[PDB]
């Protein structure tokens, strides 16, 4: 036969059923495992080179999540009905799928490698990303290719105060977490999550949670490739070690004595100094052959850094800058800079400050999101962006990012949590975040930033939310838990991590470990001290906002909002908007819409804003249900009282059931034109309205 | 017989 | 403090007064200078290169003037929402700031130089290019590139 | 059944106006209620659409009540009353 399958089809997981089909599809690709969870179908392949690069100072990966719109049985929106340039989802899930992969390569591997993911089917229930990243890893470990040990992915959610393992669809709806966690055997590589309010012990109870629950599939992909894998190949995980040592007692005091220079300057001069000292003594030579060539000889100095500013940061507590591991930065909160724009932020701390800045609008406003869930209408828009002088740099510029647009998202899924609802608060609130400085976590920075360019704008934001950017050495021995780390400290921690939430709880952690051990134990005692430093960076937030502002800037607009009975419908829009244009052109205001009887009335003015609504409810009105209510006595008569719920569609209070005990004649509460309050027992007849005073009360 | 492996 | 400006405040400019603050925003850059005519406000910055490139014929030289669109408190058309390709105004005052300079650069001076300007609030009064313009040169001599002249 | 039909008649063309109604009043009103999608064409040509055979049968047998008459004659079928 053509095709010699082979496919792991048990493992029902957690409710769903998975299987892992290979050898059928795409053999001409290194690995290509083709997994399905109940209906969602998703093809992974990963293709690797043989040679490596010439001048091959990297290693490059790259991934490429992919949907195809008939996945769902449609065709794409696009004025060419072709799917073309990734979507925020698309680039999203390639992002979290290349995440926790890359540490995952033996090091020194610097082949060109490509795990391309594509969703062929969606059963609307089951969301790919999750299967995708078990795909992706599947595919890979039968390649070949030099690629420690299948790594799992799990999502999590939360009810009623279950962990439940990859809620669909629906069960997401009903979840205070979207907790997304991918991992080894051994540990966690990564996290990145939002979360509903919830606390330390809940969050990373979820984490590991998902650990076990993918120790699963783990343990099937392994029993898959045991029998499908392709011959592994051979690849010399590079020792540095022999000629890493030789180089340390060449410079390895000269740092010590280097590092600990205060003075910015000799403090980089012993840096030139290793620099050309060693580079000569070792170097591929002239003469000499040993040691390395002076290419690869970089690298070794580099990795030295580390080992040396490591060391020196277990014993004492102090940083590069010369702090101590959970000393955060200088903040400086500042609001309205620069008004007219409905909200303006300008958080920064030590040397990284975003200006943020919130922009209200209408529902014309919001972006049409065609997803194969399905296409729908997002109203929260975080855009960030960060342009290269905010480091000191030329380039790039327009056409943001995969990091631009992983970390604005970052952001939003840090912020969702603590919105006011369309109930609320009826806007659609933008939010860019242009870094202007960075050198600790800009993505920490901007939210913290909108939080505040938010409350300035005028929202109720239920409570205000920190960030805090973290790092993690770790020895056998001992180790540091950095708060708020610098550019530098990430490019050497063994993990880093972004922990957002308010003071009641988190609304959002990502996480990247690069190592495995870490244990629950330090794990909570890391959020701990982040509980201790995004409580501190709040601390300075407030003293800036503590509370939104009243209102909003006249320019822009308001956008008020109120709801119809349902069965109304018809009688607001009119025959094909008869009514609705009418009343949209007469009142000035814009008028929509939905079908839960929601409608949310907009333009400038509070005066033709109010127009419409006392318009429709004119429409609206009469009901009765009654529901007691309230009204003024139009006539008298020893008969009874008509009054006025409003509407003249007055109504009887019969001469009988006025204050009871005894009224002779009704000149008891007799005052045209007295307020009162009545219930409506019914339009007795005929289509009359009789109407009492039991006020008060049944 | 098993293949192995780089997972391992 | 952070920050340690600085700024001249004064110039009222046939009618209108122009701010130029420094020392606050993107300090990473080597200048950036923060301009206001009444209610428009754009901020410039120009980083440049102290090495030179290897096989380096000409300057390398480029500008971006970019319109953010709630600095008019808006949301952009586009069905992302979100603002991208440079606009003909865009692209149009980003030459019209180029020009003038490219000149000014010391004779041989052939490292990369970038200048962004970025409008952050139109007061539909002021045009932002006049504006723009000023303000790209100011934060360029404030960043001690071979800039000959503001 | 996911996806959908998608189901097509035609009519005499100077019909057009009296199924479409002035700016659109009868054609919106069709497809709301019946749930389906309507057009359009120009040689006579419907096309209706939805889910269900059910929401199809109903908006075409509508168009039909509006579009039927003729005679013609043409013989025909039909009972007694």
């Amino acid at each position: 036969s053509p095709m010699f399958d082979i496919k792991r089809k048990t493992i029902e997981w957690g409710g769903k059923t998975l299987v892992l089909e290979t050898g059928r599809i795409a053999r001409q690709a290194d690995g290509a495992v083709l997994a399905t969870m109940g209906e969602t179908v998703v093809l992974a392949t990963a293709v690797f080179a043989k040679s490596q690069k010439p001048g091959q100072d990297f290693f490059p990966l790259t991934v490429n999540y992919q949907e195809k719109t008939f996945a769902a049985g449609k065709i794409p929106g696009g004025f060419f009905k072709r799917e073309g340039r990734p979507s925020e989802k698309e680039t999203l899930v390639s992002r979290l799928i290349d995440r926790p992969i890359r540490p995952l390569f033996v090091k020194g591997f610097k082949n060109e490698v490509q795990v391309v993911v594509t969703v062929l089917q969606h059963d609307l229930e089951n969301d790919p990303d999750i299967l995708g990243m078990v795909a992706a890893s599947a595919a890979l470990c039968l390649s070949g290719a030099p690629f420690m040990g299948p790594i799992g992915a799990a999502r999590v959610g939360w009810v009623d105060g279950a962990y439940v393992l990859n809620p669909t669809l629906d069960e997401m709806k009903e979840s205070k977490m979207d907790l997304v966690v991918a991992g080894t055997a051994d540990a966690v590589m990564m996290v990145e999550s939002e979360i509903q309010e919830l606390s330390e012990e809940i969050v990373l109870g979820g984490v590991n949670f998902a650990h076990q629950q993918m120790q699963a599939v783990i343990d099937a992909i392994i029993d898959l490739a045991e029998h499908a894998a392709k011959e592994p190949f051979a690849f010399e995980p590079e020792d540095t070690d022999a000629i890493k040592a030789k180089m340390k007692d060449l410079v390895g005091a000269d740092i010590a004595a280097a590092y600990k220079i205060q003075k910015k300057q000799d403090r980089y001069e012993a840096v030139g100094a290793a620099k050309k000292k060693a580079i000569a003594a070792l170097g591929l030579s002239d003469e000499n052959p040993t040691g390395y060539d002076p290419l690869k000889l970089g690298a070794i100095f580099k990795e030295l850094e580390a080992d040396v500013v490591r060391r020196g940061i277990l014993d004492t507590g102090l940083r590069i800058d010369g702090r101590d591991v959970k000393t955060v930065r200088p903040i400086l909160g500042e609001v309205g800079i620069l008004p007219r724009t409905h909200g303006s932020a300008l958080f920064t701390r030590g040397e990284t400050q975003a200006i943020v800045v919130a922009t209200l609008g209408t529902g014309d406003d919001e972006q049409f999101i065609d997803a194969l869930e399905g296409t729908y209408k997002e109203s929260f828009l975080l855009h960030y962006n960060f342009p290269p002088y905010s480091v000191g740099e030329t380039g790039r510029m327009g056409s943001p990012g995969r990091r631009e647009i992983g970390h604005g998202k970052l952001a939003w899924r840090a912020l969702r949590p603590m919105l006011p609802t369309k109930e609320d608060f009826p806007y659609t609130i933008r939010l860019v975040s242009e870094i202007t400085e960075s050198n600790g976590s800009s993505s920490m920075a901007t939210v913290c930033g909108s939080s505040l360019a938010m409350m300035d704008a005028g929202v109720p934001l239920v409570r205000p939310v920190s960030g805090i950017a973290m790092g993690l050495i770790l020895e056998q021995d001992g180790f540091a838990v950095l708060s708020d780390i610098l550019g530098d400290e990430d490019h050497l921690g063994d993990m880093d991590f972004k922990v957002a939430g308010t003071s009641e709880g988190l609304t959002s952690l990502q996480m990247d470990i690069k190592i495995a051990g870490i244990t629950p134990a330090i794990m909570e005692q890391a959020l701990a001290q982040a509980k201790e430093g995004r409580a501190h960076i709040l601390g300075e937030m407030n003293k800036a906002m503590d509370a939104p502002r009243a209102d909003v800037g006249d320019f822009a607009p308001k956008i008020e909002t109120i709801n119809i009975p349902t069965d109304k419908i018809r009688e607001v829009i009119g025959s094909g908007g008869k009514v609705i244009r009418e009343i949209v052109a007469t009142t000035g205001a814009k008028v929509d819409i939905n079908d839960d009887g929601v409608v949310k009335v907009s333009a400038s003015d509070g005066a033709k804003i109010k127009a419409a609504i006392d318009w429709i409810k004119s429409i609206t009105d009469e009901a009765e249900i009654g529901k007691i209510y309230d009204g003024k006595v139009v006539k008298v008569v020893d008969f009874g009282a008509f009054v006025n719920f409003f509407g003249a569609k007055d109504g009887l209070v019969h001469v009988s059931q006025i204050s009871n005990e005894r009224v002779a004649k009704p000149s008891d509460v007799l005052k045209e034109g007295q307020m009162v309050k009545v219930k409506l027992l019914g339009f007795d007849d005929r289509g009359k309205t009789k109407l009492s005073m039991k006020v008060v009360d049944q | 017989k098993p293949r192995r492996g780089w997972w391992r």
